[PDB]
């Protein structure tokens, strides 16, 4: 986690517009349905089937939100994300049993639909520090796996 | 492998692109020099400033290859061999970072077609650059 | 893609490895467990203890299904199809872990089969896991 | 590093038998021949046409007692492997233009070297340690990129 003040103003400025409710949505929405592979851990959410399936379901929508949620708070502690993280790194190791990559792939996900949204002002500045950020969510997510 | 709709659907983004290919296959290599600055050490030979010249004229290069690969989508391996042998033999670019530029190609699509950049797109449109991605590697060894 | 020589390699050395690719399975999947502690998310249902029968009979599997990928070679996508079918639809393994496998198969493989294991058959066998690799993904999407 | 006393040990005994000169060209030879794309950086060392060309090229022998004699240093301080390798860090970015993705390379063909050269004496746990090395070294050398 190397932010500069200036990348830290920038994330911090930005995420100032986002609707976590929508963005959450979009963001497991899509990730379901670019990378089919990961509904392996979600069997009891229902149709999945196809795009409008997924990106609709009530499942996946509220899903979402929580997951921005957390990830909200994230953003909030950019200093200490591997103790922000720390319960919920050991929550998807011993009980969801989530492979970290996943949460790489989200981060990836989550900047396309930053981008989606904001158009040209998701700069390629902003996009770097960005990327930064997800790496270091991913990295602190997975701290506690063993 | 790319199917029907996967076609349909890369042509019909494309097809929005148009003209501004060029462009946005500037700004898709600005954002990977930003976002993954260790792309740099291939273009030493590059200045990488702000409006670069040289970026902008490899920026076209990429895009018109992409839009070969789009025209030749049912025989790309054939429409692209001899960009395949290039990378294979002379740059020998690391393969990894086939994917942050298909990445950063993919934020850039996002950031100018927002009516088009659907999920469904969106898949089609990752699972194209990655087809792009495998014959430009084939070669490797 | 694997050239004659290639091929040659690989025959060459698992034809080394004989009644022991059971005990080679099992041994490459406890290196990966080791090494790469986040393989482990795929097998919540095992006991990943050292001996562990599971482990053994798993690591057995494994070993089958590579001689037969040997043995058919030149027609693996018809040889794996069933197993392709089986990662793709049902365990929906990450990518991104196959690599790991292929490698602490190498180090099992160079541990075991000195005389053997010279760069060029390390080169071919590297191949050979990465093709055996791709056909295990190639219906993800 | 994140290493275990008992992993600090195990890492530091074997190497304790490695004949670096040995081991170092037979490391950077086989990096070469697996991978053949990391010659791009090896040209004037002459021909490397074949592995036997590769194997036997003096050049890739001494570059690789080089290499591995600035790895084997860096054990000796496998608490600040980010200070050991400062300096050569900005070396491989600003003068050799070296992608970090070699590093990684590297650092599992020397695995599967060290695997060649101790047989049993290269299990399971030893690789472990060597595993978490290596990416150590890698991350280090990686560090000062920009
Ligand atoms: C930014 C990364 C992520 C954050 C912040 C996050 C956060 C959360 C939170 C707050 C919960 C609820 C905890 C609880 O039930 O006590 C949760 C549950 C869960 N997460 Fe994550 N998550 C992330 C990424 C992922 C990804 C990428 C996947 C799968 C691809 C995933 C799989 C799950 C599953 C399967 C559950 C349990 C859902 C259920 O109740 O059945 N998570 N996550
Ligand atoms: C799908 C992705 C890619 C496409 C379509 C692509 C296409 C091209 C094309 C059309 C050229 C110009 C060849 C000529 O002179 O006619 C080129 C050159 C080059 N590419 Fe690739 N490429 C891709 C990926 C990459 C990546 C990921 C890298 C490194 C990060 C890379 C590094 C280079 C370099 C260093 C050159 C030479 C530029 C010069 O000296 O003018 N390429 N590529
Ligand atoms: C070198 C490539 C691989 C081959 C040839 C291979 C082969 C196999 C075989 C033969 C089976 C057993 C099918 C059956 O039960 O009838 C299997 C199952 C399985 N594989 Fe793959 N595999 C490979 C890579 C992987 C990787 C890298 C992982 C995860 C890290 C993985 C995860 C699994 C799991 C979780 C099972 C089911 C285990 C059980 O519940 O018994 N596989 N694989
Ligand atoms: C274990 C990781 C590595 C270490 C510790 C390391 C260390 C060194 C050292 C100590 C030098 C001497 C140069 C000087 O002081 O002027 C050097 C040079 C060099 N290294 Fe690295 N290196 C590593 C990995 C690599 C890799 C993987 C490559 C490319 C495949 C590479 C490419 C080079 C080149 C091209 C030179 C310049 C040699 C010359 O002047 O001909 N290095 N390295």
């Amino acid at each position: 986690m190397h932010l500069t003040p200036e990348e830290k103003s920038a994330v911090t400025a930005l995420w100032g517009k986002v609707n976590v409710d929508e963005v959450g949505g979009e963001a497991l929405g899509r990730l379901l349905v670019v990378y089919p592979w990961t509904q392996r851990f979600f069997e009891s959410f229902g149709d999945l089937s196809t795009p409008d399936a997924v990106m609709g379901n009530p499942k996946v929508k509220a899903h979402g939100k929580k997951v921005l949620g957390a990830f909200s708070d994230g953003l909030a502690h950019l200093d200490n994300l591997k103790g922000t993280f720390a319960t919920l790194s050991e929550l998807h190791c011993d009980k969801l049993h989530v492979d970290p990559e996943n949460f790489r792939l989200l981060g990836n996900v989550l900047v396309c639909v930053l981008a989606h949204h904001f158009g040209k002002e998701f700069t390629p500045p902003v996009q770097a520090a960005y990327q930064k950020v997800v790496a270091g969510v991913a990295n602190a997510l997975a701290h506690k796996y063993h | 492998v790319l199917s029907p709709a996967d076609k349909t659907n890369v042509k019909a983004a494309w097809g929005k692109v148009g003209a501004h290919a060029g462009e946005y296959g500037a700004e898709a290599l600005e954002r990977m020099f930003l976002s993954f600055p260790t792309t740099k050490t291939y273009f030493p030979h590059f200045d990488l400033s702000h409006g670069s010249a040289q970026v902008k004229g490899h920026g076209k290069k990429v895009a018109d290859a992409l839009t070969n690969a789009v025209a030749h989508v049912d025989d790309m391996p054939n429409a692209l061999s001899a960009l395949s042998d290039l990378h294979a033999h002379k740059l020998r670019v690391d393969p990894v970072n086939f994917k942050l530029l298909s990445h950063c190609l993919l934020v850039t699509l996002a950031a100018h077609l927002p009516a088009e950049f659907t999920p469904a797109v969106h898949a089609s449109l990752d699972k194209f650059l990655a087809s792009v991605s495998t014959v430009l590697t084939s070669k490797y060894r």
